[PDB]
C-alpha cells in the first residue's frame, strides 16, 4: 500500500515541481512597467503650435 | 497680395464674415452681415447714388438705408447679395483676387444641399476661384480647440446647434438645431424695453440693443429670486449712456433677456431649454462615452463673450446628469475668430491639397459632384 501511495504522490509531486519550474524562472518580468501622468505643472502655455 | 499662392480662408458665419489668406492668425476683414439699401429714389446728384452698402459703411449709413439681411437662420434671400458683398470683400476689404488662390469656406451646420449645390454654382460660374473646399464650422470650432471629443454648441445669430462629436467623428443622429439666437434675443429685448417705456421698431435701435446685450446683460443664477431682489436694487440695477446722451436704467432685464434661451417658454417654444437639446443629444447615443461629453462640453460663437453660460452649463447639466465624474467647459477668448483660425490650419498641412475641388471636376460632373467630394 505504501508503495503505491508513493508512486501515485511522487508522479503527482513530479508534475508540481516541474509546474513550479516555470514560476521559479521568472515572476516580475511578465507585468508591464509604470508610466502614470503627473507633474508637467511647469510646461508653457503659450505652446509652440496653435492647437493652444 | 503675398508673393504665395497661398489659399483664401472665408468664415461665411451666421452673423459674421470674417475673410483672409492661410497662414494668417486672425482673418483680416470682419463685419457683420448686414446689407444696406437706399431708403429712397435718386434726384440729387455730386455724390453717393450707389446702390448696395456693405460693411462699415453701411454701419455708417444705418440711418439712411433699409437694413435687410441676405441670410437668416440659413436660409438665403438674393445670391446677388452675396455676390456683391465676397466683390467687396475680396478686392476693396481683402485687395485680393480670387484667381490665383483656392477658397476654403466654413457653413452653417446642417446647412440645405440644394443651397450648397447653387451656392457652388453661382460661385463658379461667377468667380473663377482655381480650388475649394467647404466644411460644417463644428469640426472647424473643434480644430480651434484641438480636441477630438467634445460636443460643440455653436451659437450664431439665425440659429443654435448642439453637434456631439466623439475622438473627432461627427454623429449626425444626435445633431439638433434651435431656431433661438441673436434676433430671438433682441426682440425678446425690445418687447421688455416697450414695456419699460422704450418703443422702437427700426434696425438702429436694434444694433443699440444688441449692445447693450454685449455689454450689460447678466445670466441669472437664480431666476425668479434675482427678480425678487432686484424689485428695488438700486445697486444690482445697471445703466446704460446711449450716444444720443440720454441715460438708460435696466435692473432684472439684464439677466432676463437671455434667460428666454434657457426658459423658451416665455415666448412659446415647445422646446425646451437649450440644456435639455444638449441632454437628450447626449442620451441619444450609446451611454458609456455620455460621461465624456459631459466633461468635454464645448461652446462656441460670437454670443459666447457674455459671461454666465458656464456656470449655468455646468449646474445645470449637473442637476439632470448624475455629479459623479466632475463637468468642466472649455472656451478660449476670443473665439468667434476660432473658426476662421481653424480654417488656416486646414491650409496649413501638405494633405489639404489632395482633396481641393478643382475647377475641371466641376466641368466634368455640375454641381453634383461635391455630393462625392466632399462628403
Ligand atoms: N465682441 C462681442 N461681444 C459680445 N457679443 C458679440 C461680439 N461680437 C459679436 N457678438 C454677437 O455674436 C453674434 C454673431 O454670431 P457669430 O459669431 O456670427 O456666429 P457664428 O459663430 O455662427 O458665426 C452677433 O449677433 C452679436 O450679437
Ligand atoms: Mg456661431
Amino acid at each position: 500500500l505504501g508503495a503505491r501511495a508513493k508512486e501515485s504522490l511522487d508522479l503527482r509531486a513530479h508534475l508540481k515541481q516541474v509546474k513550479k519550474e516555470d514560476t521559479e524562472k521568472e515572476n516580475r518580468e511578465v507585468g508591464d512597467w509604470r508610466k502614470n501622468i503627473d507633474a508637467l505643472s511647469g510646461m508653457e502655455g503659450r505652446k509652440k503650435k496653435f492647437e493652444s | 497680395d503675398e508673393d504665395e499662392t497661398t489659399a483664401l480662408v472665408c468664415d461665411n458665419g451666421s452673423g459674421l464674415v470674417k475673410a483672409g489668406f492661410a497662414g494668417d492668425d486672425a482673418p483680416r476683414a470682419v463685419f457683420p452681415s448686414i446689407v444696406g439699401r437706399p431708403r429712397h429714389q435718386g434726384v440729387m446728384v455730386g455724390m453717393g447714388q450707389k446702390d448696395s452698402y456693405v460693411g462699415d459703411e453701411a454701419q455708417s449709413k444705418r440711418g439712411i438705408l433699409t437694413l435687410k439681411y441676405p441670410i437668416e437662420h440659413g436660409i438665403i434671400t438674393n445670391w446677388d447679395d452675396m455676390e456683391k458683398i465676397w466683390h467687396h470683400t475680396f478686392y476693396n476689404e481683402l485687395r485680393v483676387a480670387p484667381e490665383e488662390h483656392p477658397t476654403l469656406l466654413t457653413e452653417a451646420p446642417l446647412n440645405p444641399k440644394a443651397n450648397r449645390e447653387k451656392m457652388t454654382q453661382i460661385m463658379f460660374e461667377t468667380f473663377n476661384v482655381p480650388a475649394m473646399y467647404v466644411a460644417i464650422q463644428a469640426v472647424l470650432s473643434l480644430y480651434a480647440s484641438g480636441r477630438t471629443t467634445g460636443i460643440v454648441l455653436d451659437s450664431g445669430d439665425g440659429v443654435t446647434h448642439n453637434v456631439p462629436i466623439y475622438e473627432g467623428y461627427a454623429l449626425p443622429h444626435a445633431i439638433m438645431r434651435l431656431d433661438l439666437a441673436g434676433r430671438d434675443l433682441t426682440d425678446y429685448l425690445m418687447k421688455i424695453l416697450t414695456e419699460r417705456g422704450y418703443s422702437f421698431v427700426t434696425t438702429a435701435e436694434r444694433e443699440i440693443v444688441r449692445d447693450i446685450k454685449e455689454k450689460l446683460c447678466y445670466v441669472a443664477l437664480d431666476f425668479e429670486n434675482e427678480m425678487a431682489t432686484a424689485a428695488s436694487s438700486s445697486s444690482l440695477e445697471k445703466s446704460y449712456e446711449l450716444p444720443d446722451g440720454q441715460v438708460i436704467t435696466i435692473g432684472n432685464e439684464r439677466f432676463r433677456c437671455p434667460e428666454t434661451l434657457f426658459q423658451p417658454s416665455f415666448i412659446g417654444m415647445e422646446s425646451a431649454g437649450i440644456h435639455e437639446t444638449t441632454y437628450n443629444s447626449i442620451m441619444k447615443c450609446d451611454i458609456d462615452i455620455r460621461k465624456d461629453l459631459y466633461a468635454n462640453n464645448v461652446m462656441s460663437g460670437g454670443t459666447t463673450m457674455y459671461p454666465g453660460i458656464a456656470d449655468r452649463m455646468q449646474k445645470e447639466i449637473t442637476a439632470l446628469a448624475p455629479s459623479t465624474m466632475k463637468i468642466k467647459i472649455i472656451a478660449p477668448p476670443e473665439r468667434k475668430y476660432s473658426v476662421w483660425i481653424g480654417g488656416s490650419i486646414l491650409a496649413s498641412l501638405s494633405t489639404f491639397q489632395q482633396m481641393w475641388i478643382t475647377k475641371q471636376e466641376y466641368d466634368e460632373a455640375g454641381p453634383s459632384i461635391v455630393h462625392r467630394k466632399c462628403f
